[PDB]
């Protein structure tokens, strides 16, 4: 996908993570499991619910067939009636089905961005305290703990604190 | 090796698929269906009102009286109107009906009538009135449109026919009228008695004239002759008044506009059910919640965008991965 | 700590707003309404010319000549002409005018006429020509539409009346006539003293013709009377001829199309405004570089782009950031 | 944003900033102060100019109602042409505010790419000369005055200049 | 300094242009155009069948057999129909054809007719027959349409004159008459002996009905008399009956609907020449894979769809950089 | 471009890569050349026959004018037949013209994200046993003959079999 993360570097998702749509896996010394990022996942269910709303309300203001007859020496007439509820009606069609598949793609997109977003801000925060094996997950140089494995998750790392046993363990 | 955050998204059990520009047949997390592609079969009353069914009987035959739609000589309110595409019921004595397409949208805007005896029949003493056709025959006998009537010559004379009628019902009016057109001069005599008849209609805006035309035609409904309709809206206030010396089917009644609103006719085969929607297509009611459909083009009602669309899925959530 | 650099961007104290798919209320630091929602609420000259204002007249009292409309006897070019919903002073002999509506629409490509004096009223010398009515009076005595001849009787006879006319004019020319439906025929004998009378008009393409027809109708502006007008465009160099034993309304006149061009009739109760536009609408006149306004559909001039649009503004900043 | 920059991992904008959208701000022993980049400001306003004529131009071919009028015996004929007016412009207003909708988003991400764009542009500049901070600053491992403030943000950073410098601070 | 891997991407000689909404002539490596341009500037067979080529003659010339049409007298199924702006040989004999649009419009649906001579001439044994005119001269001797037959007196007397058809051929049948307007009362006479005459036309649905209006009017192709021709489908199994004291212009022929299907009627000055074509315009034929064409509006066959772009280039490759 | 790549980190595209839109250029002691990367240039070549196809399709129900003709006394009618006609293909017009304005952006776009979807890819795979230039390129701290550019090329590149050459070629 255009953000490479999704179906990507990221090369599969997790029917072990049930209540979001983007979010961690940890592993350490007393065990391991999922979690969602509730606060990513808020904002993109936001954005997703404006998105159908706004598509849905911009064909609001559509054309409505309106039923008229014509006698047999009103044919052309007939037929300019056929021809102009024909055409509004595959104007609209066109409209419809265009902006639900230019959406659906832009959708697919969004989720793709907002899990290489996640991903960057974890990375920017864990800096050389971590390596990055290149398949979404960071390993350690340090032992990190549930308090510590929380403290990423909710953006709160403390690089300093870390940073002389990661640096030791690092480089050796 | 040592201990591990991992980032990631979610996947399920979902087989839903969309399409995008770049890509056809993806599976997604989650998706919204927007397309009503469903209807219950049936033609119902919409918001407790029912239709106008008007069963064998045409828009003509029901405001003319065919006799065979006596059941439509009083009806009530409607939300919209029942028609077949060939009703058998129509015009009994064969002819036209000028305007009959703009009299049928007029129909669009109307839900009721009050028919009002404007011109009642027995105040016609001069001439006869119990003039029928076996084409419009009631128990073996020869009759006629229940709302009109058919003056002839009483006694061997045909004086001059005069009627009028005030508007003062409070709502416009719809009157109908029409001319006969004999198929020969035995028929116009014995009829008539006049020849070189005339039929006059006058409001403050419709001038409208006729000179009955004799001539031999084919038989539709076993007669040669042939009665050519009119109609007009009279105003409020307004006055509208016959004048003729022969040919004259006058009205005995008017149909005032009752109620105005959103209507329509449906054409359609079929017969009124027993249930109720707040949305009626051709073919059946449609009851959803979505924004579009695509059951029929033609619907009355409060109903969803009708698109020619085979589906409309959006996708919501993400790419479902293995 | 060392020395640093950062990257970042543009805030500002814009309030600016704009919409987007995923998101509403949008602070943005710069964005471009496009949407002129603004008129000055007056009807204007359109680029220097002045629209023709009809007042109380209606086209047909103009082109007839009622004389309630006689400060439009002769107008100069005009750039879009001002009728009312419902004007008072149309046909003052009250009638009917066929094809009315294609006559307005042709007044949507004509900037100018030139009336010209076709078949002036003193060369009829068999008949009578100070025919008028009540319903047209001026000054308390009976008169007539300026434009039209009412020929009637002279010294108790009506030969048959012959006019016909070259256009010779240089343009193709607007011609009205009419025919006089009597009330009765006590009024027929009077004026026409013929009986079973014709009006016929022929060019090389309009064989046009017709029978007075004789009959009562409600008053309208005291009348029971009627008188049904009808027109055709004379091409260059082609002849219209009139005949008539009786009920002939002839014209004297024919308006030669003198100029040609975008125009439209606007339908506004208001007046003449000293002002000037480029883009004129029934609310109001339009001065703006914006590409899209909302004012009203139906605008004459160089005019931008009509959307039902509450609001159009396009991002070009970015998202404001406190 | 899409491309999580702006209100990303650069969490606010600068007022201070007036000349330009996007840009730098320094800080050394010479003091410290703002600077647009104008070279990605104009690249965006030239685009920004074309977007804005685009989205004009394509509606310029636009249905305009044309005053008629119809007789009391010409209904259909004149819901007819009551049905076709309404109907485009029905449809073009839809064109209009789907268009604007469409491209205000992809305005507030053309920023936002813009922003990432010279912030990689810097750092892939910079290398291992600077710490990234994970707030759209890079905290240098030498002393950089107004000189080679100036070559970072025209693009002419020396990295082997200040390399040597560099690796010894960042080694301790 | 060593060994290296670079990532890259393709760059070629390409000079192909396309457009974004950001940027404008942005060169790339690969690109689509979509819209056909072209088209051979000749008028051509549809599928292997030829159009009917009106050549000088209208489609009322055609029909009615005006003797400079001749070559059309019968002419095999046809894929459009050429017809010139203003036809010389239209109506030879001035007048006026009834509700001629809408028989133009039919024309779009059929394919073929099969000319059915329904009342022959020379059954009309009490009538002369021979009766022409100058303007429809053959050899410098009066004549007339092939296809009508002008009734006139036979030994200074006009008896009624019936003739009937039931349509039996198995297709709705066309069938135009007339009815002669004279200049004068001399020609009503020498033509009809009879004054104050009548033509009448019916069927199960009509029943049009005439008299003749005698008038003065300019003359074209030297008359001032016109002939005014009206038409109607008559339906499988049923009759048309013609019944006339004067001024019937009687159809020898009916135009038996052969073949259905979509059709045309081509406004062009141009001749057929010897090409294959599956998409014909009025401008010549375009032969194309492509999804749109510029070309013209007015097509007929398997076409792509018009669009007024000057240009369509989809961008499939990459930004081509130097 | 809105992924920073082409025209962007990457100056210039390469006129000697024949077969293919993306790939690789390598440099060792057995010498140089270009290579296409298949996979990449496949999945991008699918995406974008798919775009065509769905531009196409999507503008097969449109509006065709039908040849009707009118009297002199059918004026009102005549023009809204003109109307309807021009209105209607004013209205295709824009839908065609857009619809590939927009298209052409994405599709530039779409390019852009491989190229830098490729990078990255490579990127995360060689990580600190090469340096990553800003050009495009990585130069290796160790020798990586034939075998090793193809392991690369086809993503088997071999981290932990160098990692001891180029840790002691980076650490000096
Ligand atoms: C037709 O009937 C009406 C109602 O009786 C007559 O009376 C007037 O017409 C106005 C029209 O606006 C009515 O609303 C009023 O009730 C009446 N006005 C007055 C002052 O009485 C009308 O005159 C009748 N028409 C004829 C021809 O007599
Ligand atoms: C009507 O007047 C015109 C102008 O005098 C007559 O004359 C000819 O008609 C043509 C039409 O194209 C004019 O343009 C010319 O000026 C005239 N031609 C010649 C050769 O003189 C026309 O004949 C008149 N109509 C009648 C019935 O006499
Ligand atoms: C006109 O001709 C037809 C064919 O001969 C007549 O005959 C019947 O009409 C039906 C119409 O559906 C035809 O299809 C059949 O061939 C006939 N039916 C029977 C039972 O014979 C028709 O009667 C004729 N019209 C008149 C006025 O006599
Ligand atoms: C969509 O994909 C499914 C499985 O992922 C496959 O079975 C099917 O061929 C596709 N749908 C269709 C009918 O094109
Ligand atoms: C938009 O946002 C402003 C402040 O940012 C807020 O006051 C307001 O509620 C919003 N506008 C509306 C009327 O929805
Ligand atoms: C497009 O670019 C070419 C060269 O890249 C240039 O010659 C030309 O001015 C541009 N095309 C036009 C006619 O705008």
């Amino acid at each position: 996908g255009l953000f490479g993360a999704i179906a990507g570097f990221i090369e599969g998702g997790w029917q072990g993570m049930v209540d979001g749509w983007y979010g961690y896996h940890h592993s350490n010394d007393q065990g391991s499991g999922y979690a969602a990022d509730k606060e990513s996942t808020q904002k993109a269910f936001d954005g997703i619910t404006n998105k159908v709303n706004s598509v849905i309300e911009k064909m609001n203001t559509q054309f409505e067939a309106v039923g008229k007859e014509f006698s047999n020496l009103e044919r052309r007439l007939e037929n300019l009636n056929k021809k102009m509820e024909d055409g509004f009606l595959d104007v609209w069609t066109y409209n419809a089905e265009l902006l639900v598949l230019m959406e659906n793609e832009r959708t697919l997109d969004f989720h793709d961005s907002n899990v290489k977003n996640l991903y960057d801000k974890v990375r920017m925060q864990l800096r050389d305290n971590v390596k990055e094996l290149g398949n979404g997950c960071f390993e350690f140089y340090h032992k990190c703990d549930d308090e510590c494995m929380n403290s990423v998750k909710n953006g709160t790392y403390d690089y300093p604190k870390y940073e002389e046993e990661s640096k030791l363990n690092r480089n050796e | 090796p040592g201990d591990q955050i991992c980032i990631g998204y979610h996947a399920n059990n979902s087989t839903e698929k969309v399409d995008t520009i770049l890509e056809r047949n993806v599976t997604v997390t989650h998706a919204k269906d927007i397309l009503e592609k469903t209807h219950n079969g049936k033609l119902c009353k919409l918001n407790g009102i029912p239709p106008l069914e008007l069963g064998d009987c045409s828009i003509a035959g029901w405001l003319l009286g065919n006799p065979e739609c006596d059941r439509l000589l009083s009806v009530p309110e409607w939300s919209y109107i029942m028609e077949k595409e060939n009703p058998r019921d129509g015009l009994c004595y064969p002819g036209s009906f000028n305007d009959y397409e703009e009299l049928k949208h007029l129909l669009s805007s109307v839900k009721h009538f009050e028919k009002v005896k404007i011109l009642p029949k027995d105040r016609w003493t001069q001439h006869t009135t119990t003039g029928g056709s076996r084409a419009c025959a009631v128990s073996g006998n020869p009759s006629f449109f229940r709302n009109m009537v058919w003056l002839t010559e009483k006694g061997s004379n045909y004086p001059v026919a005069k009627g009028s009628y005030n508007n003062t019902s409070g709502e416009q009016m719809l009157i109908i009228w029409g001319v006969h057109h004999p198929n020969d001069e035995t028929e116009q005599r014995t009829l008539y008695q006049n020849v070189g008849t005339y039929v006059s209609v006058g409001t403050s805006t419709l001038n409208k004239r006729s000179t009955p035309e004799i001539a031999t035609r084919p038989k539709v409904n076993g007669l040669g002759g042939r009665m050519e309709f009119s109609w007009t809206l009279l105003d409020m206030w307004d006055t509208i008044n016959f004048e003729s010396t022969g040919n004259l089917i006058a009205p005995e009644y008017g149909f005032k506009i009752s109620k105005r609103g959103s209507s329509g006719i449906m054409k359609t085969e079929g017969t009124l059910e027993n249930c109720e929607t707040k949305c009626q297509t051709p073919l059946g009611a449609i009851n959803t919640t979505l924004p579009f459909h695509n059951v029929h083009p033609l619907t009355i009602g409060e109903c969803p965008k009708y698109v020619k669309s085979e589906k409309l899925v959006l996708a919501t959530g993400l790419r479902n991965v293995p």
